[PDB]
C-alpha cells in the first residue's frame, strides 16, 4: 500500500530540503541586500515622519534589544528568502509526486493554476510592498509620533513586514482560487453565500491560529477575511 | 494550545451561537460528533 | 430543550455584542484622553526617578518598539474602555437570562450583590490607580536607576497596567463574595479552613492560567491569592 | 504500596523547596553581585564594540523596557541562584530517596558520576562565561553595528544569558554521560550508531520544545545536539 | 497548554503531593477519576 | 502546545519520514501504539 509511495515520497521529500538548504545559502550570501530590501520601507517612513515632527516643534531609528538579533534577523530573512527560492523546486517535486494520480482532464488546469496563483501571489507582495507600505507605515508611525519615540526594533519588525507581505499575496490568491472554480464550475453564487454560515466559523478559527491570543488580534485578522469571502461572492457572482 | 487562547476559544463558540443559530447547530452537533466517531472506528 | 433556552440565549449575545462594538467606537472617539489617563502615573514616576538621578549625579520615556505599536495600543485600550462600558448592558442581558430561573428567595440577592461586587471592583481600580500605582511604579523605576536605562515602551505597559488594575479590582471583590456568602450562612471558618488543601492546588493552577510559563510569576501571583484566601478566612470567622 | 514512599517523598521534598527559599533569599541579598557578574559581559561588549564603531565614523548601553524588569530580572536571577545553591540539599536528599533501592554493586558508581557530573557542569558554565561570551558577545554585537543602535535590554538578555551558561554546562554533561555508560560497560559504537535513526527523531524533539515555535530556533538547536551526538560516537569508539 | 509549561505542572504537582500528603491524595486519586469517569459514560 | 507550534510538528514528521525511510517507520508506528496500548491496560 504505503510502502511504494513512502519511498518515492523520501526522495522527493529530501530534493525539497536539499534545495532549501542552497537556497539558504545563497540568501546569507546577499543577506545584507534583502535586508536592506526590507528595512528601506521603515527608513523611508522615520525619515518622513521626523520632517512632519521637526515642523510642529518649529529622535527615532532602528535599533536591536536582543543581543542575537542582528545575526538571528540575517538567519530568519535568509531561511524565509531560502523557501522562496526553494519553491519552483519544491513545486516540481509536489507536481511529479501526484501527476500520475492526476487524470488528463485537469491534468491541463494545473499547470495554469500554478502559474496563475503564483504570479497573483508576487502581485500581492509587490502591492504590498510598494503601494500598501509606504502610506501604511506613514500612517502608523505618525499616530504616535506626538505621544511617544518609535525606537522600532528589527527582530519584531522583520515578523511584522514579513507577515504584511506573505499576508498579502495569499490575500491575491484567495480571490484567484474562487475564480479558477469558478470558470469551469463547481461552486455558484448560492454555495458560497448559504455556506457562510459555516465560513465565519472557519475564519474565526483560522484568525487564531494566524495571530497571538489576543481577541483583538483575532477580530483584526477576521475582518480581512470577511471582505475576501465578500469580493468572492462577486468573483462568483459575475461569473 | 496551538496559538489559540481560553478566551480564544469562547470568541469562536460566541460565533457559533450567532450564526448558526437556534436550529442548525444541532445538525452541526451530531454531524462533528459522528466525524469524530468516523475517524475513531477507522 | 435547549431550542428555546438557544433561541433566547442568541438575542442577547447579539445585543451584548452591539454594546460591545457601541462601546469600542466610542471609546476610540475618545482614545486620547484614556491613554493619556492609562500613561499618567507612568510620566510622573519618570520625572520624579529623573529629579532623584539627576539630583545624585550632581533619559527615558515612553517609547514605541513596534511600528503598529501605538495604533494597536489605542484600539487595546478603546477595546477594554468598550467592554467596560458594554458590562451594564452585558449583566443586564445576563441577568434577563437567568431570572426566570432564580426563586423569588434569592432574587432579592442578585441585585445588591451585583451593586456591592461593581462598587467593590470600582473601588478596586481606584485604589489601583490612585494609591498603589504612584508608589509601586515609582519604586520599580528607581529599583534599576543606578543601572539601566528606563525605556518603557507602550505596548507592554499598557498589558501590565491593565492586568495591575483587572487583578486589583478582583483582588476587593474576593473578600466581598465571600462576607455575602458568609451573611445569608452557606460556609463557615472550619469549611473555608479544611479546604485549603484543594485550595492551594487550585490557586497555583489560577496562577499558571494567569502567568507567563515562568514559575517565577506563578508564585508571585499565587502569593497574593494565598493572602486573599487568609483575608477570606479572618471575615468569615468575624461574621 | 505508596503510602510509605509518598509519606518519604513529602518529607524530603519539603526539605528541598525550603533549600530553594533560603538559597533565593540569599542570591537576593546580594542581587547586585550576582547582576553585576552577569551583565559584566555586556558591557565588555558594548564597550569593546563602541570603539570599533568611533573608528570607522572617525550609542547604545542596557536598558529596561518594562516598568517591573529591573525587580523582576532581579529576582528571576537570585530564583536562579537560589536552585544552583539548593542543589547540593536537593541531590542529597534524592539519593537518600533511592539509596536503599540502589544495590552495593551500583551504589559506589553514583557518587563519583554526581561528583563527576557536577565537577563537569561547572566547567562548562566557566567555559562558556570566560571563552565563549567574549567572542561570541562581541561578534554578535558588531553584526548588526553598522545597521542598528545596540538598545540592549535587560529583560531578554537574562533569558538569554542563563540559557547559554545553563546549555553549555549540560553541554558538557552529554560527552561525560556517555563516556560513564561506556566505561561501565552497557552500549558500543555500533548500538550508538544504529539507534540514530531515532535520535535524530528525538533530537527535533527535543529542540522543539526548548525553543519558541520558529523552525529556525528547532534547527539553530538541533544542529549542536547533533554534534554532541557525533563527539559520543568517537567516545564510544575510543574506549 | 493554555498558558502552563511544563514546570507550572511540576509544580503543581509539588503543591499537591505537599499539602495532599500522604493520605487523602489517594482520595482525591479515585475522586478525579470516577469524575472523569462520570463524564465518560454520559 | 507546550512550546512546539504546528509548523514545529511537521519538521519532526519530516525528519522521521526523511530518515526511518521506507521500511522501519511501519515498525515504529505499531511500537508506538502497543506503547500507547501498554499505558492504558495499565
Amino acid at each position: 500500500s504505503m510502502k511504494p509511495h513512502l519511498a518515492e515520497l523520501r526522495q522527493r521529500l529530501a530534493i525539497s530540503v536539499l534545495a532549501v538548504f542552497v537556497g539558504f545559502i545563497i540568501a546569507f550570501t546577499f543577506h545584507n541586500a534583502i535586508l536592506g530590501w526590507i528595512t528601506k520601507p521603515l527608513n523611508n517612513a522615520l525619515i518622513q515622519v521626523g520632517k512632519i515632527v521637526e515642523k510642529r516643534e518649529m529622535n527615532g531609528m532602528i535599533t536591536t534589544h536582543q543581543v542575537g538579533g542582528a545575526f538571528f534577523v540575517a538567519l530568519k530573512v535568509s531561511f524565509f528568502a531560502g523557501i522562496l527560492m526553494a519553491m519552483p523546486v519544491i513545486l516540481w517535486q509536489l507536481w511529479l509526486f501526484i501527476a500520475p494520480g492526476l487524470y488528463d482532464n485537469e491534468k491541463k488546469m494545473v499547470l495554469p493554476f500554478v502559474v496563475g496563483g503564483s504570479v497573483m501571489f508576487l502581485i500581492g507582495v509587490l502591492f504590498a510592498y510598494y503601494v500598501v507600505t509606504p502610506f501604511g507605515f506613514q500612517f502608523l508611525i505618525t499616530f504616535g509620533s506626538f505621544l511617544y519615540t518609535p525606537l522600532i526594533n528589527i527582530e519584531d519588525y522583520v515578523g511584522f513586514f514579513t507577515k504584511i507581505l506573505i499576508g498579502f499575496g495569499i490575500a491575491f490568491e484567495l480571490p484567484v482560487v474562487a475564480y479558477f472554480l469558478a470558470l469551469l464550475g463547481l461552486i455558484t453564487d448560492k454555495t458560497l453565500k448559504d455556506y457562510f454560515k459555516y465560513a465565519i466559523v472557519i475564519i474565526f478559527l483560522l484568525a487564531a491560529f494566524l495571530t497571538p491570543p489576543d481577541v483583538l488580534t483575532q477580530l483584526l485578522m477576521a475582518a480581512p477575511l470577511i471582505l475576501l469571502y465578500g469580493l468572492s461572492i462577486l468573483i462568483v457572482h459575475y461569473v | 494550545m496551538f496559538g489559540m487562547g481560553f478566551s480564544e476559544i469562547l470568541v469562536i463558540a460566541l460565533v457559533a451561537i450567532l450564526f448558526l443559530g437556534p436550529d442548525k447547530l444541532p445538525e452541526a452537533m451530531v454531524q462533528i460528533a459522528k466525524f469524530f466517531n468516523s475517524v475513531r472506528k477507522t
